[PDB]
């Protein structure tokens, strides 16, 4: 399921956790992950704003 | 019932309009020959389309209404086979023969069923949201007598009897070339007879012996269908019987 | 139309990352942005331009 | 009021020909391949399947695949609207000649009642023809093996093998070329059958939700109507996909 | 519109976009040409006052009359065509026959013009036939249910009045009855009325000449629905004559 | 013009079964053709008996 | 009281050999309420909106979504007076089986019965066919089962389907969200989802009708079970 | 082609559109307007009620007799609004009914099955190319068993729903707006209660402003096994009460 | 009609009118306007406030079920003669 914003809400999750281990390739590469899953038109405003 | 809606008026041309249209599709095609003997009674259609996949032993487009009356069937076009509008004419025919055996024990006559055809068509015309068929029969049979007739009907429903008759693509040109043909010989012997529906439906367009499909009465025994293998040996012989008269 | 609105798409991808150059995030974002413009053609039975 | 708007397409042409009929022959033209060929020991009917989900219940036996006697079964091309309450009907015809003659009914015999009311709509009443063009296969006593075809007025044509549909003139001269009256066996038969399916047919590989291909197969004296299951179909597939193969080289 | 071979006025199943039906209104025009028949509610009975037309000069009584009997205490006053009246009292007077044989009491008007009422209204819905041509009242006495008037028009409504004209003066002659104070008065006094109002309403363009026909059905004729005497028919004629001068 | 279309196979058709006509047979330019006329529809309802 | 009826063409065929008639009563279910309608396999659920635009209708007796008799419903789409008709006729022919049988009419055989009044109204004239379509439920025989009947005349057999407003949505998000061998629970959740996936928006309990499907019987829940379930989908 | 289909047929009879609906179907709603009858009817919980004009337009039309309130039967009544020729013929039609059903099927008839029947009947009138959909609206009233008091409106297209408030007429979409902003800030129905949400709606909607002898009001009561007219006594009581109502 | 009136002695002989005759209505797209224009252009000078001049007419029509009723009573129809299929 790509079409919800609950996807998106776990990949924002895990890089700001990556980022912290400074594993930053992984948290550079979920960080993107999590905005194309947003992109759906089935999110509602609010989980937009706490993406960016 | 509901629909009663025009299909046939009067015209002040002094016809029925469904009647013509009707006659014209028999003009265009569909070639359909009967001649009369002298024991046996030969009708014959040209055309099943048989196009080398199709079958020819359960196809019928001659028809028995009795067993001592039959008919063969013409009207074409675009929608090549008018076989359904036969078909109701066909079985409302087949009944009523049988009918007329029931109640008059004389074995039912072709003129019998050719005033039946008149009054089909008819009264089709009369009752509202109603339309004549396209058809054209030859009905072959044996009366009471025992003596071989071929009458030949219209689809308007007039009738007569007829020596021999040829109708589709050009009526007149296959009856006159099968007009020299008709002697009292050829009247005669049955064999003869046999030849003469095949010789005349040749004229239109020549070979194919699935294509030409008879169907042969003698006496009042039932119809025999002539299988298509014995067809193709007949057309054989008539081909070499041009070449000896001419 | 939409393939080449892949291209189209990751160039605002590009200014909004500031980016001088497209990288490959641009066109991730911009597969699943056509993606969502496909599906609307489809719900539609009719084209979407006008 | 009433005649204007009847557009007068009950009466007759000159040519010959009933308008709603070759309306109707259209039709059948858009609507997918039925193919019916005739074999020496049993005769196949094969027809597209045209329910493709993933997300399908299969509440009949098929949707064109029909079985409408304990010895007959027929295949579409047409509508489906049409094929529902035609398809009900052609099942107590056949089921009251079963009551009569205890017999197989005649593939020939079938086709003809029905023929009556289809006539009926188009010369009067206003009435549409039936959408769909039958092919019914079935084994009588009388003739053996038969297969039989009607069109939207009821005209009827006995054929050994006889193709109505998408693509057509396609099917039909393709098994031409490589049948011409019944040369081959059961075996053989439903390879052929399922490889004009598959030209005809968008999906060039096909699968069993893409075709579905039934067989009245005369065993033990009795005809026994089956429409085969997913399982026999794809065995059918990889016969023929393999014989193409061949052909290339 | 009026000139077309689809719909309007070859159906009535048709509406416009207002909602109209135009083929029922045409019918309503149709009650309109012919002169005016007028029936007057009394506490005590009714009365009618219709002018018979006169359309040839080889006249007898009765000739082209309006009055009909529905029941023996209904009278049936029409105006408008007459060949659609005909076909109309034959289905009015047939509905009360059989009321009389079966309940055994005197028909109640309420009943009789709901019932031909929604035979008008069944073909004024239908496109599959016109609808009649004329419209008509109904009135009577009685004592098992007092004295009623109804008036049925070509679209299909029963609604009791207490005094109704249908024709086409019915407009100027209906103004008159708001004057006169009918709803209590005896049947004797409102023939005199009803005879003035249609000698001046007359003029020689609504039709060439009449034939004055008053009828009775009240205390007066027991209630009866019978024909107006001689005398009654010359005095009420002559009050009629007095007022035209 | 989609009400051209399903109205009696299109407006747009009339032109193009025409230019057909015209293109089939003209002056000494028929043995020699350079102009093509071409159609893009997307349904075979459209198309009338010459197409 | 006196007619013959008419019959005309305008219901026979036109010249592009589909009917004239047909496309436009498949736009009139088209235009109509969203109807999801999901085969569990542990029973079946329809879903359809209660609404009608002003919720001042009681609705508390008054349902979209009707048993015809005591297992197999109908919901619908389309238009509310052809359904009407056609819910009071599908329950004449339901209990005329029950006669008979004793079991109530599978939906299998209860559409081909339907499916003939769908088809006179389109072949004869001065009649213009039903547009309503209809998932018809039921469990029956040890199996639950969904039908399709459109408004033509045929039938369509489909394990999860949407109808009306973007009936090609709910057709993909019934695809994406419901998967095979899920449970009832999962059903009934993934329905109001394919309703907000088929008209967005608001959702009261008096905007939402949702009916189970078992052997127990098909029941068309009260209005406060139905709010519970608002707050579990987004 | 625009403004109606007059090279079409589909105003003409019964057929569906290319759009989808009949333009036939949604005129049928524009002939109620045109009756000159506007209903509100407002359901509680101590009666049913209708209000509806008494008004008469002359000396010479009875109001001892004409009314659009109506005595289905004693339990249900009902009001008509639109065309006056198609609210008799419902009327008579629908009390046929409810005798003949009480008499067979021995049920005592709630809102719900006068409503329903009917409303299967205006469709068929709708579904016919010769009958036509009606030119008027059953706004009914009666006590429903389970449910308590119940007011209903079947619709001239031949659907039927239940309503806690109804308007028909003249100004349709105008009062049913209106009555919703009072049924928002809820009144828990008294008797005298129901009746007044009733007349504030009609007086404020047409601008006339009523008085008692110019509206007639039906109940259904729990304790009146019958339909009753509540005349003018109970009207004015209430009419002052609209005054000091905000 | 005009150039008709003023000339000596003069014949408009109103050649074939079938559609182009065709009693009023409108359809709002164009409606049957241009045809009932000619129509009504004739009837005004006909009868008007001044009577037809020096003109005599001859309609042919094959169709009188298309007409308006304006047309078809006399003033310019005295008599009606059918030149149909002989006997």
């Amino acid at each position: 399921m790509d079409d919800k914003a609950l996807l998106v809400e776990v990949q924002l999750l895990e890089s700001k956790t990556y980022h912290a281990l400074s594993n930053l390739p992984k948290a550079r590469a979920a960080l993107t992950s999590a905005r194309t899953t947003a992109n759906a038109i089935y999110c509602p405003p609010k989980l937009q704003a706490t993406l960016d | 019932m509901s629909y009663d809606r025009a299909i046939t008026v009067f015209s002040p041309d002094g016809h029925l309009f469904q009647v013509e249209y009707a006659q014209e599709a028999v003009k265009k095609g569909s070639t359909a020959v009967g001649v009369r003997g002298r024991d046996i009674v030969v009708l014959g259609v040209e055309k099943k389309s048989v196009a080398k996949l199709q079958d020819e032993r359960t196809v019928r487009k001659i028809c028995a209404l009795d067993d001592n009356v039959c008919m063969a069937f013409a009207v074409v076009a675009s929608v090549s086979g008018l076989t359904a509008d036969a078909r109701i004419v066909i079985n409302r025919a087949r009944v009523e023969c049988q009918s007329h055996r029931l109640t008059v024990g004389d074995p039912v006559t072709v003129e019998y069923i050719t005033r039946y055809i008149a009054s089909l068509k008819q009264r089709y015309t009369q009752s509202n949201g109603r339309r004549p068929f396209g058809i054209s029969a030859l009905i072959v049979g044996f009366d009471f007598d025992g003596t071989p007739r071929l009458y030949q009907t219209d689809p308007s429903g007039t009738y007569h009897a007829w020596k021999a008759n040829a109708i589709g693509r050009g009526a007149k040109s296959v009856r006159e070339f099968l007009e020299k043909n008709y002697t009292d010989d050829a009247i005669e012997t049955d064999d003869l007879t046999i030849k003469l529906v095949i010789k005349a439906l040749l004229e239109v367009v020549q070979s194919g012996g699935k294509n030409i499909e008879l169907a042969v009465m003698r006496r009042d025994q039932p119809l025999k269908i002539l299988s298509p293998e014995e067809i193709e040996k007949y057309v054989a012989e008539i081909e070499k019987e041009k070449e000896e008269n001419e | 139309a939409e393939v080449k609105g892949v291209c189209t798409e990751a160039g605002m991808y590009a200014l909004r990352e500031r980016r001088v150059h497209v990288t490959q995030e641009d066109f991730e974002m911009a597969v699943a942005k056509v993606m969502q413009k496909d599906s609307e053609k489809n719900m539609s039975i009719k084209k979407l331009w006008k | 009021m009433s005649r204007r708007y009847d557009s007068r397409t009950t009466i007759f042409s000159p040519e010959g020909r009933l308008y709603q009929v070759e309306y109707a022959m259209e039709a059948i033209g858009h609507a997918g391949t039925c193919l019916g060929i005739l074999a020496n020991d049993g005769v196949l009917l094969a027809a597209e399947r045209r329910n493709i989900h993933k997300l399908l219940d299969e509440v009949f036996f098929s949707e064109k695949i029909y079985k409408l006697n304990e010895d007959m079964a027929c295949s579409v091309a047409g509508i489906t609207s049409d094929a529902n309450v035609l398809t009900n009907e052609l099942r107590l015809i056949a089921q009251r000649y079963l009551l009569q003659y205890q017999e197989p009914i005649p593939c020939e015999q079938l086709v003809t009642a029905l023929c009556d009311i289809k006539q009926a709509y188009t010369q009067f009443g206003g009435k549409r023809p039936f959408g769909v063009s039958l092919l019914y296969i079935g084994w009588d006593k009388h003739y053996g093996f038969q297969l039989y075809q009607s069109d939207p007025s009821g005209n009827y044509g006995g054929w050994k093998a006889t193709c109505i549909g998408n693509n057509s003139a396609a099917a039909v001269s393709m098994l031409k070329q490589d049948y011409k009256e019944g040369e081959m066996t059961l075996k053989s038969a439903l390879a052929l059958a399922v490889k004009v399916l598959n030209k005809t047919m968008d999906v060039s590989k096909l699968s069993a939700e893409k075709v579905e291909i039934a067989t009245l197969t005369r065993e033990n004296g009795k005809t026994v109507i089956r429409v085969l299951k997913q399982k026999e179909v794809e065995q059918l597939i990889k016969k023929h996909e393999e014989e193409e193969a061949k052909a290339e080289r | 519109m009026s000139s077309i071979g689809t719909g309007y006025d070859l159906s009535a199943s048709t509406f416009s976009p207002d909602g109209r039906v135009f083929q029922v209104e045409y019918a309503m025009k149709a009650v309109e040409n012919s002169s005016t028949a007028i029936g007057i509610r009394c506490k005590d009975g009714v009365v009618f006052g219709v002018e018979k037309l006169v359309l040839s000069k080889l006249y007898e009584e009765g000739s082209n009359k309006r009055l009909f009997n529905v029941d023996r205490h209904v009278g049936m006053a029409v105006a408008g065509l007459l060949a659609d009246a005909r076909s109309l009292a034959d289905i009015a007077r047939e509905e009360a026959s059989n009321f009389r044989s079966n309940f055994g009491y005197n028909i109640p008007l309420k009943h009789l013009a709901d019932r031909v009422a929604m035979y008008v209204h069944a073909y004024t819905l239908y496109s599959a036939v016109r609808p009649f041509g004329c419209s008509f009242m109904l009135g009577s006495y009685s004592v098992n249910d007092g004295a009623q008037l109804y008036m049925i028009d070509p679209s299909g409504v029963s609604y009791g009045y207490w005094g109704c004209a249908i024709g086409k003066a019915r407009q100027a002659a209906k103004t008159e009855i708001e004057k006169l104070q009918m709803k209590e008065m005896t049947c004797r006094d409102v023939v005199k009325e009803v005879a003035k109002i249609i000698y001046i309403v007359h003029d020689e363009v609504k039709d060439k000449a009449f034939e004055l026909e008053l009828s009775w059905v009240g205390e007066l004729t027991k209630g009866r629905h019978e024909i107006v005497p001689k005398d009654v028919r010359e005095e009420a004629e002559k009050y009629a004559k007095e007022s035209l001068k | 013009g989609s009400s051209r279309l399903e109205g009696g196979s299109g407006g747009d058709s009339e032109v193009q079964r025409t230019m057909l006509e015209l293109l089939n047979q003209l002056d000494g330019f028929e043995a020699t053709k350079n102009i093509k006329v071409i159609m893009a529809t997307n349904r075979i309802d459209i198309l009338d008996s010459a197409l | 009281m006196a007619e013959r009826g008419y019959s005309f063409s305008l219901t026979t065929f036109s010249p592009s050999g589909k009917l004239v008639q047909i496309e436009y009563a498949l736009a009139a279910v088209a235009g109509g309420a969203p109807s999801v309608g999901i085969k569990a396999a542990n029973g079946v659920v329809l879903a359809t909106e209660k609404k009608q635009k002003s919720i001042l209708y009681d609705e508390r007796s008054v349902h979209k979504v009707e048993p015809i008799t005591k297992h197999i419903g109908l919901v619908y789409s389309g238009m509310g007076p052809d359904y009407r008709v056609l819910v009071h006729r599908a329950r004449k022919l339901a209990q005329q089986y029950y006669l008979v049988y004793q079991e109530p009419i599978p939906t299998a055989q209860l559409v081909q019965r339907v499916a003939s009044v769908m088809q006179e109204y389109t072949q004869s004239g001065g009649v213009r066919p039903f547009g309503v379509s209809l998932l018809i439920c039921g469990w029956n025989e040890g199996r639950p089962y969904l039908f399709q009947s459109d408004p033509s005349g045929a039938y369509f057999a489909w394990k999860a389907t949407a109808m009306g407003k973007n009936y090609v949505n709910g057709k993909t998000f019934l695809e994406k969200r419901y998967n095979e061998d899920l449970e009832l629970e999962d059903a009934i959740h993934t329905a109001i989802l394919t309703l907000k996936e088929s008209f967005e928006g608001q959702m009261t309990e008096d905007n939402i009708e949702v009916g189970i499907c078992n052997e127990a019987g098909f029941r068309r829940l009260t209005p406060t079970e139905v709010r519970d379930y608002l707050a579990a989908i987004a | 082609m625009s403004r109606g289909s007059s090279a079409g047929f589909d105003r003409h009879i019964t057929i569906f559109s290319p759009e989808g609906r009949l333009y036939q179907v949604e005129y049928a709603f524009k002939a109620i307007n045109q009756g000159g009858l506007t209903s509100v009817a407002v359901r509680g919980k101590d009666c049913a009620v209708i209000v509806t004009q008494k008004k008469v337009p002359d000396k010479l039309l009875d109001s001892s007799t004409v009314t659009h309130l109506f005595k289905i039967t004693e339990n249900i009544g009902c009001v008509m609004t639109g065309m006056t020729a198609d609210s008799r013929s419902q009327v008579q039609r629908a009390r046929y009914e409810a005798a003949n059903w009480k008499y067979k099927y021995g049920y005592e008839i709630p809102v719900d099955m006068l409503c329903k029947r009917i409303a299967d009947i205006s469709q068929v009138y709708t579904q016919n190319a010769e009958m036509r959909p009606l030119g008027c609206c059953m706004i009914l009233i009666g006590i429903d068993e389970e449910q308590g008091p119940q007011v209903y409106k079947c619709d001239p297209a031949g659907y039927y729903c239940g309503f806690k408030a109804t308007a028909a007429g003249v100004k349709q979409t105008e009062s049913t707006s209106f009555l919703e902003k009072k049924v928002k800030k809820k009144f828990d129905w008294t008797f005298e209660q129901t009746v007044e949400t009733a007349i504030t709606c009609l007086s404020t909607v047409l601008s006339i402003d009523f008085k008692p002898s110019e509206i007639e009001v039906g109940v259904v009561t729990v304790e009146n096994p019958k339909f009753r007219i509540l005349t003018e006594a109970e009207i004015d009581a209430h009419l002052v009460a609209l005054a000091e109502r905000d | 009609f005009e150039m008709a009136r003023t000339k000596k002695a003069c014949l408009i002989f109103f050649d074939e009118i079938d559609a182009i005759g065709g009693a009023r209505f409108d359809d709002g797209a164009g409606g049957d306007n241009e045809v009932q224009r000619t129509m009504l252009e004739l009837i005004n000078q006909l009868d008007g406030f001044d009577p037809r001049g020096n003109i005599k007419v001859l309609m042919a029509t094959n169709r009188p079920d298309t007409l308006d009723p304006a047309l078809m009573r006399p003033g310019r129809l005295d008599r009606k003669i059918e030149f149909s299929l002989p006997d």
